[PDB]
C-alpha cells in the first residue's frame, strides 16, 4: 500500500513539507499584506504570518523591494535545502531532479554573456564559469560535462529548450521507474502540465522567428503530457497563433485558456489547481513538488505585493495568484 | 526482466513441480504425505511457534504502525508541537496492538505443560498444538495488519490536525474502527484455543 | 490570605483598567513589574500594521535590532558582555514599586542610531584594510616561492583549497594533454568577506603559450574565485616585488593597528552597557505591545485596557497602582474595574519548588481546564509511584536517591547558576527524582529486591524439609506468611518466576484499577463543582458501572481469590483469566465456582455493563434534545464507544507495571551474574583484581544501564500512564495558560531568536 | 588528579567498599542468598577474604581520590 | 536418545539462542545506524544536542541489551539431551524475544532519526520524541517479557 513502506524514510520529510504547506499565506493574509501602506508595514504585516522575524535584521531604510524578494527567495531554498538535506535515495535524487531546472535555467542565463547565477538552487561547481564561456562550442565539452546535465546535452533559447526537453523526459522516466503509484501519477501530470507549458511558450516564441522549422521543434518540444503525441505534433506544425489554438483545440484542459486573458495567469492558475491536488494524497512525494510551486508563488505574489506598495498602482496590487 | 528473489521463487516452483510428477507418475505420491507430517511432528513446535509468531508479529504491526504514525507527528510537530500529545493517542492504540500479543501470548504459555510419552501425539496433544499454533498466527497477523493501518490512519491524522485541529476528531473514529480490528483478532483467537487442553 | 491554587486553578477575575492616556506608559510599568496580569487583545480584529502604538513599537524594535547587531559585533571581534546585576537588582521581580525609565529610552534610540553608523564606518574601513591585508600575504606567499616554474608564459594566483580541484579540471579541458600545473597549500586559513569566516587556500601556477588561452586561463580562474598575481619571470624581480609587498604590509599593517585598537576600544565601551541598554528596550517594548491591547477611546483620552488577575491579588493589584499614582500625583480614577464575563479565564496553578516539576510535567500533555482539578497534584504521588512499581529495586532506588539528593540538598548552590539543559532537566525535576527513589527503595523493599539479591530480615514463611540429598528437587511448605515484602524463600528458586509473575500482573491489573477509579472520580468531583449533575447521571454513573461491574469486579475477584485458601477448601482454584474470558465469549457457564451464585451475578454485571452503553449513548444526548429549548448525538457516541474500548485497553497497558518489573529485574540478575558474581570464583591476587575490576564494571552498567538507562524507560511509561490511563478519565484539559505580562531577564541569547527562528 | 575524575572516582570508590565490604560480610557469616546454592562457592569466608581485599582496594582509590579532591 | 529426548532436539534450543542475540543485535543496528545518521546530520549545526539526540541509539543498544539477556538465559538451558519440549520452549523464546526486538530496533531507528531532526528544528518535540521512542522500545521489551515467561518453563 502507499503509507506502508513511506514513512521509512519519507515521512518525517513529508510531514514537514505538509507542515510548510500549512504555513502558505492564505488568500485573508494575502488580503491583509495588499491593505498596507508602506514597506515596513509589509514587514510587519508578514513577520505576523509563518515567515516570521526573516527581515528583523533589516531596516525600513535598508527595506527595499529587491531585498524582501531575496529573503523570500533564501527563505524558501533554505526550506527546500533543509528537506533535500534530511532525504535520502529515491527523494534525494527527486529534488536533485528539482535543482536539475534550475541549473538549466542558470546555464541559459550566464551563457548570455552582468549575468550572475541568480538562483542558489540551480548552483553546480562550474556554473560561474558559465559567465565566462563565450564560446559555445566549449560549452559541454569544457564545462557541463561535469554537471548532472551532462546526460542531457546532445539563440541560447535552443540550448535551453534542448535541455528542457532532455531533462523533462528524463525526469519523467525517473518518476514513472523509482516512485510509487500515487506520486507517480501525481508527478507524471505535473510533468504532463509542465511540458504543455514549455511546448505552448516555445512554440509562441518560435512564432517570432522565420527560422524555426517544423522539424527543429522535434528537438525541442518535449512530447510529453496530455499535448503529446498529438497537440505537440500540431505544435510543431503550427506556423502562427492560428496554429496553437488550433493545436489546443484538441484537448480537454488548457482549451479556452489562452484565446483570453492573461497566459502567465492562466499557467499559474492550473499550476496553483494542480498543486493543491497533489496535497490531498497523503503519502506520495509530489506534495514537495506541489510545495516548491506553491512557495515559489507565494514569493513572486509578496513581491508583486511589495512592488505595488513601493511604486503604488495599487489597481495592479489584486491581480496575485492563489488558491490558499 | 529478472530479479533474484522472483528467480528463486521460479526455481523452487518447478522443483517442486518435478518432485510431485516424480513421486506421482513412480506411484509413490502417497510419499508426500503432509498429513502423517502433521501427525509425526512434535506439538511443541505449532504451540511455541503459535505464542512466539503471535507476539512477534503484534510487535511488528504495533511497531511499524508506530513508526509510521510517530515520523509522521513528529514532522508535522515541527511546525505544530501541539501535534504530538492531541495525535499520541494513535502511538497509544499502536501499542495497545501489541499488548494483545502478549496477553495472547501469556494465555497460551498457561496451556505449555510436559506431555508424557505415552500421550505425546494423542488427539488432544495434536489438537492443542495445531491450536495454538493457527491461534497464535491468526492473533499475530491480526495485530500486525491493524497495527500497520492504524499507524497509517493517525499519521493521517497527525498531518491533518497540523493543518486544522477540526479534522483530528472524525479520523480518531477510523482510528478506533482499526483497533476494534485488532480486538476481534484476540477474541477469535481465544476462541480458536478456548477449548484446547493443556497439553497432557 | 492567597488561596491555594493546587487543587484548582486560581479564580481569575477580569479587570478593565480605564488608564488616562498621560500615565499610560508608568501604569503599563507598574503592573508589568507587578507581574499578575494577562491582558486580552481587544485589537485582535485590528491589523497589526494599523494598531493603535505601532510606530512606537517600531523605533524599539529598530533599537533592538541595532543592540543585536552590537552583539553581533562584540563576539566577531572577541568581547565579553558585562552581564552586570544592576538591571536584578532595579528590577525587584516580585516587587512593584520600581520607577520607570524616564525619557532615558529617546536617548537610547538616538546614541544606537548614530552609534550603529558609527561601527557600520569603522567597521568598512577595517574589513576593506583587512581585505588588501589578506591579498598582500597572498601576494607575498606566492613571491616567497623560491622555484615553482617550469618550461613560455604564466599566470598563478590563489585559490580555496576546494576549488582548486574544480578549477584544474576545467582548465584540463580547456587544454587537454597540455595542461602543466602545480599547487601549495597554504599553511593556515584566511579570512574570506563572502563566507565572513576563514577558509583554506591554495596557491596555483600554470604555464601557457598563447595570448588568447592566457585571457581564458585568467578568466576562467579569476571565475570560481581565484585571485591572479603578477609575479616577475626572475628572482631578482620576484625579490623586488616582495620587498614592495613587505613594505606595503608594514604600512598597512601601521594603520590596521589603530584601527582594530580604536573600534575594538568602541565594543569594549559597547560591552560595560550593553546588556542593561537591552533590558531597558526590551521592557519598554513590552509595554507598548501591551498598550496595543488596550482600546484607545480618543474622546475619552483613556487606554481601555483588560486583563486577567487572580482574585486573591486583586487587593495587590489595587495597592500597588494606589502607590503609583502617590508617586505620579496625578489624582486621576485610574479605575481598576473588574467586571463580569463570559470569557474562559487562563489556567493559573500556584506551585512550590516541590509540586513545580509534577505540575510540569501533567500540564506538558495539556493546561487544564479554568478551575477544575489539577492533575499534577495527584501526579506528585502517582508518578513517581508508579515509576517505583516499575523499577522496583532497592539498591537502584537508593542510588537515583542519592543523585536526587545530590539536586536537593545543594538546591541554593544550582540554583543561580547555569545549567546547560540535560542538567537543568535534572535539577528542575529533582523532586521528581526524589521521590521516584523513595519509592522505589519501598518497592524493592516489597519486591525483596537489593540489586539482584534478596533481604533476609524476617523469617520466611517457607520452610524446606528437614533433609534432603545433594540436587533433589525440593519443595517447601507453608510455615507461615512473611511479614512485609516478597519472601526471601523464593531467591534463586526455579519456580520464583511464576510466583513472581502472578504477584506483579496481579498487582499490575489492581494497582491500575485502583488509580483509574481514582482518577475518573475527579470527573464525579469535576461535574459537582461545575453544577452538572447531567454529566454525572448520563456519563459519570453509567461509565462508572460499566468500569467496576467488569475490571473491578475482576480487582474485587483477584483480592477474593488470595482471600480462599483452595487447598485447604477442597475446591478446585479457578482459572481467573479464563473466567473472565468466559464472562463474555460464553457467559453463564462457570467453569470452577470460585463463590456461590456466581453466574448469576456474572450475568448480572455483564447485562447490567451492556446497559451501560445504550444508557452512556442516549441519557446526555436525550435531555439536551428535550429540555435545552440532538447535535451531540455524534460527540456522545464517538466518546462512550472510545471510552468503553478504551477501559479494556488500559487494563490492559497497566500490565506494564509487572513487565518493566519483570524486565529490570531480570537483567539486574544477569547483570550481576555476568559481571561481578563470577569474580567470587577465583581467589589470590588475581581474584582481588578481578573483584575490583569486575564490580567497576558492574557499578558502571548498574549506573548507566538499569538506573539511567532502563530508569527513564520507567519514568516514561509511568507518563504514559498518566497522560493517557489516568488523566483521560477525567481532564478535560485545553485550557488557557496563565503566563502573565511580567518583566524578566532576557539575556542577549536571544539574538539567536529572531535571526535563526522562522 | 582533575576534579571530575577524582569525584568519580571517588564516589566509585565509596560504593565499591560499602557494598564490597557488605558481600564479603555475607559471603563471612555463610548467608544462604550468596552461599546456599550449589552453583555459589563453597567456602564462604575464604571469598569473603579476597572480596574484603578488594573493598580495601577500592579503600585505598578513596581515601587517594579524597586527597585529590 | 529418547522419544522424549532426541538428539537433534538441542538444535532448536542452540538456534533460539543464536536467534535472540541475533534479531536483538540486527533492530539494534538498524537503530543504532539510522538514529546515529540522524545525530550527525542534526549535531553539525547544532552539537550542543548531543546528549539529548543521543538517547535513541541507547533505547536501540537496550534492546541487544534485552536480546543479550534472553540469549544467555536459555544458554543455560541448554543440554545435549534435553527434552524437544525444552528445544521447543528455548526456540519459541529465541524466537520472540528475537523478531521483537528487531521490530522494535526499526521503528527505534526510524523514530529516532525523525525525532533528533524536528527535536532540532522544534525544541518542544524532544518530550514527543522521547515518548514515541519509549513506545517504540516496549515492543521489544513485550517480546523479552514472553521469551521469559517461556523460558521459565524450560525443564
Amino acid at each position: 500500500m502507499e503509507g506502508v513502506y513511506f514513512n521509512i524514510d519519507n515521512g518525517f520529510i513529508e510531514g514537514v513539507v505538509r507542515g510548510y504547506r500549512n504555513g502558505l499565506l492564505s488568500n485573508n493574509q494575502y488580503i491583509n499584506l495588499t491593505q498596507c501602506d508602506t514597506l515596513e508595514d509589509l514587514k510587519l504585516q508578514l513577520s505576523s504570518t509563518d515567515y516570521g522575524n526573516f527581515l528583523s535584521s533589516v531596516s525600513s531604510e535598508s527595506l527595499t523591494t529587491s531585498l524582501i524578494q531575496e529573503y523570500a527567495s533564501s527563505k524558501l531554498y533554505h526550506e527546500f535545502n533543509y528537506i533535500r538535506d534530511q532525504s535520502s535515495g529515491s527523494t534525494r535524487k527527486f529534488m536533485d531532479y528539482i535543482t536539475y531546472g534550475y541549473m538549466i535555467d542558470n546555464v541559459a542565463l550566464m551563457i548570455t554573456g552582468i549575468l550572475q547565477r541568480c538562483h542558489p538552487l540551480g548552483w553546480f561547481d562550474t556554473l560561474p564559469t558559465l559567465s565566462v564561456a563565450t564560446d559555445l562550442e566549449s560549452l559541454y565539452e569544457t564545462v557541463l560535462v561535469d554537471t548532472p546535465l551532462a546526460p542531457y546535452f546532445k539563440n541560447i533559447e535552443i540550448i535551453r529548450n534542448k535541455l528542457y526537453k532532455a531533462y523533462l523526459e528524463d525526469f519523467y522516466n525517473f518518476v514513472t521507474e523509482e516512485i510509487p503509484e500515487p506520486a507517480k501519477e501525481c508527478m507524471q501530470t505535473l510533468l504532463g502540465f509542465e511540458a504543455d507549458r514549455r511546448s505552448i511558450n516555445i512554440a509562441l516564441n518560435s512564432l517570432q522567428s522565420s527560422d524555426i522549422d517544423p522539424d527543429l521543434k522535434s528537438d525541442l518540444l518535449p512530447n510529453i503530457g496530455k499535448l503529446y503525441p498529438l497537440a505537440t505534433f500540431h505544435l510543431a506544425q503550427a506556423q502562427d497563433f492560428e496554429g496553437v489554438r488550433a493545436a489546443l483545440a484538441n484537448v480537454y484542459e488548457y482549451r479556452g485558456f489562452l484565446e483570453t486573458g492573461n497566459l502567465e495567469d492562466h499557467f499559474y492558475q492550473l499550476e496553483m489547481e494542480l498543486c493543491r491536488d497533489a496535497f490531498t494524497q497523503q503519502f506520495a512525494i509530489s506534495t514537495v513538488w506541489a510545495w516548491m510551486k506553491s512557495k515559489e508563488q507565494e514569493v513572486r505574489n509578496i513581491t508583486w505585493i511589495a512592488e505595488c506598495i513601493a511604486q503604488n498602482q495599487r489597481e495592479r496590487i489584486n491581480n496575485y495568484i492563489s488558491v490558499y | 526482466k529478472f530479479s533474484f528473489s522472483h528467480f528463486l521463487y521460479y526455481l523452487v516452483l518447478i522443483v517442486v513441480i518435478v518432485y510431485g510428477l516424480y513421486k506421482l507418475f513412480t506411484g509413490h505420491g502417497s510419499d508426500i504425505n503432509f498429513g502423517k507430517f502433521l501427525l509425526r511432528t512434535s506439538p511443541y513446535m505449532w504451540a511455541n511457534l503459535g505464542i512466539a509468531l503471535c507476539v512477534g508479529l503484534s510487535v511488528v504491526g504495533a511497531a511499524w504502525g508506530i513508526f509510521i504514525t510517530g515520523s509522521s507527528m513528529i514532522g508535522a510537530g515541527v511546525r505544530a508541537p501541539r501535534i504530538t500529545t492531541k495525535n499520541l493517542i494513535s502511538i497509544i492504540f499502536c501499542e495497545v496492538v501489541a499488548i494483545y500479543g502478549l496477553i495472547i501470548a501469556i494465555v497460551f504459555s498457561s496451556k505449555l505443560t510436559v506431555a508424557t510419552a505415552e500421550n505425546m501425539y494423542s488427539k488432544s496433544n495434536l489438537y492443542t498444538g495445531y491450536s495454538l499454533f493457527w491461534a497464535g498466527i491468526t492473533v499475530g497477523a491480526s495485530n500486525l495488519i491493524c497495527g500497520i493501518a492504524v499507524g497509517i490512519t493517525g499519521a493521517t491524522a497527525a498531518i491533518s490536525d497540523a493543518a486544522d485541529s477540526a479534522l483530528f476528531v472524525k479520523i480518531l473514529v477510523i482510528e478506533i474502527f482499526g483497533s476494534i480490528l485488532g480486538l476481534l483478532g484476540l477474541i477469535v483467537g481465544l476462541l480458536m484455543a478456548g477449548k484446547a487442553s493443556e497439553f497432557q | 490570605e492567597k488561596e491555594e491554587a493546587i487543587f484548582r486553578s486560581a479564580e481569575m477575575a477580569l479587570v478593565q483598567f480605564y488608564i488616562p492616556q498621560e500615565i499610560s506608559r508608568d501604569s503599563a510599568y507598574t503592573l508589568g513589574q507587578l507581574g499578575l496580569v494577562q491582558f486580552r487583545d481587544l485589537n485582535s480584529k485590528v491589523r497589526a500594521f494599523q494598531r493603535t502604538f505601532v510606530n512606537e513599537i517600531r523605533r524599539l524594535d529598530n533599537v533592538e535590532r541595532q543592540y543585536r547587531y552590537f552583539y553581533s559585533l562584540l563576539k566577531k571581534h572577541d568581547i565579553k558582555l558585562y552581564e552586570g546585576d544592576t538591571d536584578k537588582y532595579l528590577d525587584g521581580s516580585g516587587e512593584l514599586y520600581v520607577p520607570p525609565s524616564g525619557s532615558v529610552i529617546d536617548d537610547y534610540v538616538r546614541n544606537a542610531s548614530y552609534l550603529e553608523e558609527r561601527l557600520i564606518q569603522m567597521e568598512d574601513a577595517t574589513d576593506q584594510i583587512e581585505v588588501q591585508k589578506n591579498d598582500l600575504e597572498q601576494y607575498r606567499f606566492i613571491l616567497q616561492s623560491g622555484d615553482e616554474f617550469f618550461l613560455v608564459n604564466y599566470v598563478t594566483g590563489v585559490i580555496a583549497r576546494d576549488k582548486v580541484a574544480t578549477l584544474e579540471q576545467i582548465l584540463w579541458r580547456v587544454l587537454r594533454g597540455n595542461l602543466f600545473f602545480k599547487t601549495v597549500e597554504i599553511e593556515q586559513p584566511v579570512y574570506d568577506v563572502k563566507t565572513r569566516e576563514y577558509k583554506h587556500k591554495n596557491a596555483f601556477i600554470v604555464f601557457s603559450h598563447g595570448d588568447l588561452i592566457i585571457k581564458r586561463i585568467r578568466k576562467i580562474a579569476e571565475s570560481l574565485d581565484a585571485n591572479l598575481y603578477d609575479v616577475d619571470s626572475s628572482n631578482e624581480g620576484r625579490s623586488q616585488q616582495l620587498a614592495k609587498v613587505n613594505k606595503n604590509l608594514s604600512d598597512l599593517y601601521t594603520v590596521l593597528k589603530t584601527t582594530s585598537t580604536t573600534l575594538e576600544s568602541e565594543l569594549y565601551a559597547i560591552a560595560k552597557e550593553l546588556d542593561s541598554w537591552f533590558q531597558d528596550v526590551t521592557r519598554e517594548k513590552a509595554i507598548f505591545e501591551i498598550l496595543n491591547k488596550s482600546n484607545y477611546d480618543t474622546n475619552r483620552k483613556i487606554l481601555i485596557a483588560e486583563g486577567w488577575i487572580p482574585r486573591d491579588e486583586l487587593a495587590t493589584l489595587q495597592a500597588r497602582l494606589g502607590e503609583m499614582i502617590a508617586r505620579l500625583g496625578i489624582d486621576v480614577p485610574s479605575i481598576i474595574q473588574v467586571l463580569d464575563t463570559n470569557h474562559t479565564p487562563p489556567t493559573f496553578h500556584r506551585t512550590n519548588k516541590f509540586t513545580a516539576g509534577f505540575q510540569s510535567i501533567c500540564d506538558c500533555y495539556g493546561i487544564a481546564q479554568y478551575r477544575e482539578i489539577n492533575a499534577g497534584l495527584p501526579t506528585i504521588v502517582t508518578f513517581p509511584f508508579m515509576f517505583a512499581i516499575m523499577f522496583g529495586d532497592m539498591g537502584h532506588g537508593f542510588l537515583m536517591t542519592l543523585a536526587a539528593l545530590s539536586l536537593v540538598l545543594n538546591e541554593k548552590k544550582i540554583n543561580k547558576m547555569k545549567r546547560g539543559e540535560i542538567f537543568d532537566m535534572a535539577f528542575t525535576g529533582r523532586y521528581i527524582i526524589l521521590l521516584m527513589g523513595v519509592f522505589s527503595m519501598y518497592t524493592g523493599f516489597l519486591y525483596n529486591d537489593i540489586f539482584s539479591k534478596t533481604m533476609t530480615i524476617f523469617k520466611s514463611g517457607w520452610k524446606w524439609p528437614d533433609h534432603w540429598k545433594k540436587g533433589e528437587s525440593i519443595t517447601a511448605t507453608s510455615v507461615g506468611t512473611y511479614p512485609i515484602g516478597l519472601d526471601w524463600a523464593w531467591h534463586g528458586t526455579e519456580n520464583a518466576l511464576l510466583f513472581s509473575n502472578s504477584y506483579k500482573m496481579k498487582l499490575s491489573i489492581l494497582m491500575g484499577f485502583i488509580h483509574m477509579t481514582y482518577s475518573y472520580f475527579f470527573s464525579l468531583a469535576n461535574h459537582l463543582y461545575f453544577n452538572s449533575m447531567i454529566d454525572i447521571i448520563g456519563n459519570f454513573i453509567p461509565g462508572l458501572l460499566f468500569m467496576q461491574g467488569i475490571f473491578g469486579y475482576l480487582s474485587v475477584c483477584i483480592v477474593y481469590k488470595w482471600a480462599v485458601d483452595w487447598v485447604k477448601d477442597g475446591k478446585p482454584a479457578p482459572g481467573l483469566l479464563n473466567m473472565l474470558i468466559n464472562m463474555f465469549l460464553s457467559p453463564g457457564t462457570i467453569d470452577d465456582e470460585l463463590y456461590p451464585h456466581q453466574a448469576k451475578v456474572q450475568v448480572f454485571l455483564l447485562l447490567m455493563a451492556l446497559v451501560c452503553i445504550p444508557w452512556l449513548l442516549l441519557v446526555k444526548p436525550l435531555h439536551f434534545k428535550f429540555t435545552h429549548k440532538g447535535d451531540i448525538m455524534i460527540h456522545q457516541v464517538i466518546h462512550t464507544i472510545e471510552f468503553c474500548l478504551n477501559c479494556v485497553s488500559h487494563t490492559a497497558s497497566y500490565l506494564r507495571l509487572w513487565a518493566l518489573s519483570l524486565a529490570h529485574a531480570q537483567l539486574s540478575s544477569v547483570l550481576w551474574t555476568m559481571t561481578i558474581q563470577i569474580a567470587f570464583g577465583f581467589r589470590g591476587f588475581v581474584g582481588v583484581f578481578m573483584t575490583v575490576a569486575l564490580f567497576a564494571m558492574w557499578f558502571a552498567l548498574t549506573c548507566a544501564v538499569l538506573v539511567l538507562m532502563e530508569g527513564t524507560s520507567a519514568m516514561l511509561h509511568s507518563l504514559r500512564l498518566h497522560w493517557v490511563e489516568s488523566m483521560s478519565k477525567f481532564f478535560v484539559g485545553e485550557g488557557l495558560p496563565y503566563e502573565p505580562f511580567a518583566f524578566e531577564y532576557k539575556d542577549m541569547e536571544v539574538a539567536v531568536a529572531s535571526a535563526s527562528s522562522s | 588528579v582533575s576534579t571530575g575524575k577524582a569525584w568519580c572516582c571517588t564516589v566509585l570508590s565509596a560504593f565499591g567498599v560499602v557494598i564490597l565490604s557488605v558481600i564479603a560480610h555475607l559471603f563471612n557469616t555463610n548467608h544462604e542468598s550468596f552461599v546456599g546454592s550449589i552453583n555459589d562457592p563453597e567456602d564462604g569466608p575464604a571469598v569473603a577474604h579476597t572480596v574484603y581485599l578488594a573493598a580495601l582496594v577500592y579503600l585505598v582509590f578513596f581515601v587517594f581520590c579524597g586527597f585529590q579532591v | 536418545m529418547t522419544e522424549l529426548c532426541p538428539v537433534y532436539a538441542p538444535f532448536f534450543g542452540a538456534i533460539g539462542c543464536a536467534s535472540a542475540i541475533i534479531f536483538t543485535s540486527l533492530g539494534a543496528a538498524y537503530g543504532t545506524a539510522k538514529s546515529g545518521v540522524g545525530i550527525c546530520a542534526t549535531c553539525v549545526l547544532r552539537p550542543d544536542l548531543l546528549f539529548k539526540n543521543i538517547v535513541p541509539v541507547i533505547m536501540a543498544g537496550i534492546i541487544a541489551i534485552y536480546g543479550l539477556v534472553v540469549s544467555v538465559l536459555v544458554c543455560y538451558s541448554l543440554g545435549q539431551k534435553q527434552a524437544l519440549y525444552t528445544g521447543f520452549i528455548q526456540l519459541g523464546a529465541g524466537l520472540s524475544v528475537g523478531l521483537s526486538g528487531l521490530a522494535a530496533g526499526f521503528a527505534i531507528g526510524i523514530v529516532g532519526d525523525a525525532g533528533v531532526r524536528g527535536s532540532s528544528q522544534q525544541p518542544r518535540l524532544f518530550v514527543g520524541m522521547i515518548l514515541i521512542l519509549i513506545f517504540a522500545e516496549v515492543l521489544g521489551l513485550y517480546g523479552l517479557i514472553v521469551a521469559l515467561l517461556l523460558n521459565s518453563r524450560a525443564t
